[PDB]
């Protein structure tokens, strides 16, 4: 019945300093190790370091010596992770990981749901909606958008079928742009109504536009 | 530090077939392997510890095996749940490294994509910067190659490409290649169009606009 | 080195015929010691009997410099680094009225550099009795009582002992707070519960494979001031007997281990033990070709006495190993857990000198 909760998600400027807790429940605290384990967007897994709560001091990699600093309090049966002198290549999923193993840090069997950091650097900006005109294709692209995420829809919920809303990609600007398409008969071209639905809550915006064949 | 190499970075097969999945240490780990199974938007899952032990709850299918500095992640008969990213991790010597990973894809027949050309929107087109999108709708493999051409001249470190997940019904993919350029850089030529390269395709299909 | 080297070599292959004739039992054996002895009877011997000694060993002692550099060896292994630790001893007992060939005293006092011990056999009891006294007052009576001693006799004319005994401090004590009862698989499959000692700590640690294509690991555990150390050698699978390492054993082999070693981060669990072995030197020698030394008439010890038909009545070996905490925090990913038959090795790094070795097939 081992538990794994972690704090909520996290976004902060590249200057700076993130910390994120690990809530173990319920076995002993004090003799088992509890690891951090990263993973950037599309990347693969990267440990950070471990402690055990008895021994008081942790385990790191010479890599991230400097930046991290990883505690846990007993009392608490939380475990934490600071990271300082935050930057772009930070912005990653970070986990929370438990071993099944007395006094060793190696192999994980407990993971928590993990904990997103965003790095940026970015103001908190709203998507601008153009349209994509022309079995036929049409699109709605949606752009310079910050943080994420952004949820579109087609007809209001009208159409599921033949709609492919790619992931979000992140520019040099900073922002990110994100498309959607829909695969419609030709013959209803021009003759049926069709509108994107963009909704992007962290910033409250709401935009409906409508693609015409022009 | 032992750097983990995964062959191949991605795999594609059916239900019920065996897959092997390849997992290459720099130096010398003894039996200290660990395998993991990763699902989008979810926490990594043990399978395999110790080259070949199996991990509690962890189902039969699931095997591992030790070839010098070689180990290997054996799935006997391929289920519906089994079609995920899986990472081998070693712990012989800090820091604790992991694998690049590689993706079990459910093996399709080849379809060809349908390309589709469009033209940045004349709003955008006046506010600076123009965005002109090149669709390519249900296709396998995701193996593509997507060159764009303005006035018959390849472009290079000005686009965009984005890939959506393997699909629930067909088990297609869509990719959706960006080219973004200044406003005055549209104005000043004329055709552009976007080369597609696939194994469905004979020949590579081109689709332009004079614009 | 060298000669430290073919002497180790020697040692590791009487070893070897003691270890297949136990096979199950445990068995502590020093192959510096049988090395030491038997090349003190080199000088004793002649003709036959002298070229069987000298082939099997792989060097003559009589060349040079084959003696000066196996005195600098025993005074480099002995003193002044090992505070009572390791305690070591080695006799010839010869017949008291015996007349010895002229100039051979001075000979072997100018080698090595003491003498034959002369003692009268035909009074039995007090005959066994020296023996046994020379062991206990120069082994600081740590050794029991010899067994073999009981083969002394009126008839008896030649007698070889070498005993050793070793507990060596650690360069890092195990804790007594990590001394738990664990259990110990046997090899003909059931459980102990034994005492077993744990420590984490960067260990010297290596992989090798048996012929057969097998998996064993070698874990080095140094004692103070890097001098000596003891090596840990089991295969990595249970159902892999510890004889197929043991047939696969050699001087050259342990030089090898210490050349693939890696200091990797650990969590040991080893079990204490305590051995005493008294062996009888006869059919691990025999085995080796020196037939001649056990035969009647055939043994020739010319160099030593001619004035009666010489040959060995009795030739032993007891030796006494203690393995516990000491003599007198760390982060770790894998535990390496000594539950199952292994080989040790006490090694002096510097010369590269295999003064003990054995199996202990049940703490």
């Amino acid at each position: 019945q081992v538990q794994l909760v972690q704090s909520g998600a996290e976004v902060k400027k590249p200057g700076s300093s993130v910390k994120v807790s690990c809530k173990a429940s319920g076995g002993t605290f004090s003799s088992y190790a509890i690891s951090w384990v990263r993973q950037a967007p599309g990347q693969g897994l990267e440990w950070m370091g471990g402690i055990i709560p008895t021994f008081g001091t942790a385990n790191y990699a010479q890599k991230f010596q400097g930046r991290v600093t990883i505690t846990a309090d007993e009392s608490t049966s939380t475990a934490y992770m600071e990271l300082s002198s935050l930057r772009s290549e930070d912005t990653a999923v970070y986990y929370c990981a438990r071993e099944r193993r007395q006094w060793l840090e190696g192999h994980f069997d407990y993971w928590g749901r993990g904990t997103l950091v965003t790095v940026s650097s970015a103001s908190t900006k709203g998507p601008s909606v153009f349209p994509l005109a022309p079995t036929a294709a049409l699109g709605c692209l949606v752009k310079d958008y910050f943080p994420q995420p952004v949820t579109v829809s087609w007809n209001s919920g009208a159409l599921t079928s033949g709609v492919h809303t790619f992931p979000a990609v992140l520019q040099s600007s900073g922002l990110y742009s994100l498309s959607s398409v829909v695969t419609v008969p030709s013959s209803s071209l021009g003759t049926q109504t069709y509108i994107c639905n963009v909704n992007h809550k962290p910033s409250n915006t709401k935009v409906d536009k409508k693609v015409e064949p022009k | 530090d032992i750097q983990m190499t995964q062959s191949p970075s991605t795999l594609s097969a059916s239900v019920g077939d065996r897959v092997t999945i390849t997992c290459r240490a720099s130096e010398g780990i003894y039996h200290n392997l660990a395998w993991y199974q990763q699902k989008p938007g979810k926490a990594p899952k043990l399978l395999i510890y110790k080259a070949s032990s199996l991990a509690s709850g962890v189902p039969s299918r699931f095997s591992g095996s030790r070839s010098g500095t070689e180990f290997t992640l054996t799935i006997s008969s391929l289920q519906p749940d089994d079609f995920a990213t899986y990472y081998c991790q070693q712990y012989s010597n800090y820091p604790l490294t992991f694998g690049g990973g590689t993706k079990v894809e459910i093996k399709r027949t080849v379809a060809a994509p349908s390309v589709f050309i469009f033209p940045p929107s004349d709003e955008q087109l006046k506010s600076g910067t123009a965005s002109v999108v090149c669709l390519l709708n249900n296709f396998y493999p995701r193996e593509a190659k997507v060159q764009w051409k303005v006035d018959n001249a390849l472009q290079s470190g000005n686009s965009q490409e984005s890939v959506t997940e393997q699909d629930s019904k067909d088990s297609t993919y869509s990719l959706s290649s960006t080219l973004t350029l200044s406003k005055a850089d549209y104005e000043k030529h004329k055709v552009y169009a976007c080369e597609v390269t696939h194994q469905g395709l004979s020949s590579p299909v081109t689709k332009s606009f004079n614009r | 080195s060298y000669v430290a080297h073919l002497a180790s070599d020697f040692g590791v292959r009487v070893f070897q015929q003691v270890a297949q004739a136990s096979k199950d039992r445990n068995v502590v054996f020093s192959p510096y010691g049988v090395a030491s002895v038997l090349a003190m009877l080199q000088l004793t011997t002649g003709g036959e009997t002298q070229q069987q000694i000298q082939a099997a060993m792989g060097f003559k002692i009589d060349d040079k410099g084959m003696a000066p550099a196996l005195r600098h060896l025993y005074k480099e292994l002995m003193g002044p680094w090992n505070k009572d630790e390791i305690s070591t001893t080695d006799a010839i007992f010869v017949q008291r009225d015996l007349k010895l060939v002229q100039g051979f005293m001075p000979h072997f006092f100018r080698l090595f550099r003491s003498t034959v011990k002369q003692v009268d056999f035909s009074e039995v009891e007090r005959a066994r009795f020296i023996i046994n006294d020379w062991v206990k007052t120069h082994t600081k009576g740590m050794i029991s009582h010899l067994l073999g001693t009981g083969a002394v006799d009126q008839l008896t004319r030649l007698v070889l002992v070498n005993a050793l005994y070793f507990n060596g401090q650690w360069k890092t004590p195990f804790p007594d707070s990590s001394t738990h009862r664990r259990l110990f698989h046997k090899s003909d499959g059931s459980t102990v519960s034994v005492p077993m000692m744990a420590q984490t700590n960067k260990f010297n640690y290596t992989e090798f494979t048996t012929p057969d294509g097998h998996y064993y690991d070698i874990l080095e555990l140094p004692y103070h001031g890097d001098t000596l150390s003891m090596f840990i050698a089991a295969p990595y699978e249970k159902e892999v007997p510890l004889s197929a390492l043991t047939n696969i054993l050699s001087a050259q082999l342990i030089s090898h281990w210490k050349g693939n070693m890696t200091r990797l981060p650990r969590l040991l669990v080893l079990p204490k033990f305590s051995l005493e072995t008294e062996v009888d030197l006869r059919k691990p020698l025999e085995n080796l070709g020196m037939t001649d030394m056990f035969r009647q008439f055939q043994a020739d010890f010319t160099s030593l006495s001619d004035q009666e038909p010489l040959h060995v009545a009795l030739a032993l070996q007891k030796v006494k190993i203690e393995v516990n905490e000491s003599g007198t925090a760390r982060m770790a990913p894998e535990e390496i857990i000594i539950d199952r038959p292994f080989l040790f090795v006490v090694r002096h790094n510097p010369t590269g000198t295999v003064l003990f070795m054995g199996q202990v097939m049940e703490p």
